[PDB]
């Protein structure tokens, strides 16, 4: 359902761009 | 008990991606995955999905146990947000404890991972 990452990124939209 | 759970809710979210509504789900088990940000495994009856992240206004409910593995809530407010990959995050920013892990006792039904 997501790394824990990319949930992560998913909080800072900018950074879930170029993750 | 499968009936006392909105069955069909995750299902809603990860294809409608609406937020006007107010599941009332089961908590799986919580995780830090991180001032800690906690990641929980959720159910509806149906289906469990573990990409829920708690808003920490609300971590003072996992670290007092209220919120915790097999109790019932009600969420209130959530938001979605969509990955590059079609993944979909959900963040609940406000919910309500129904029930008590220790007054539901078990895992409720035999959900299956969406």
């Amino acid at each position: 359902s997501g790394s824990d990452e990319e949930l992560l990124a998913s909080l800072d939209e900018n950074d879930e761009l170029t993750a | 008990m499968v009936g006392q759970l909105s069955e069909g809710a995750i299902a809603a979210i990860m294809q409608k991606g609406d937020t006007n509504i107010k599941p009332i789900l089961q908590v799986i088990n919580i995780r830090p995955i991180t001032p800690p940000r906690y990641r929980l495994l959720m159910s509806d009856g149906l289906n469990t999905l573990s990409s829920f992240m708690l808003a920490t206004q609300l971590n003072p409910l996992v670290e007092e146990e209220q919120l915790s593995s097999n109790c019932v809530c009600q969420i209130h407010r959530f938001i979605v947000n969509t990955l590059k990959d079609g993944r979909r995050v959900v963040i609940l920013m406000e919910l309500e404890v129904l029930k008590s892990a220790e007054a539901v006792g078990v895992k409720i039904g035999n959900p299956v991972p969406y």
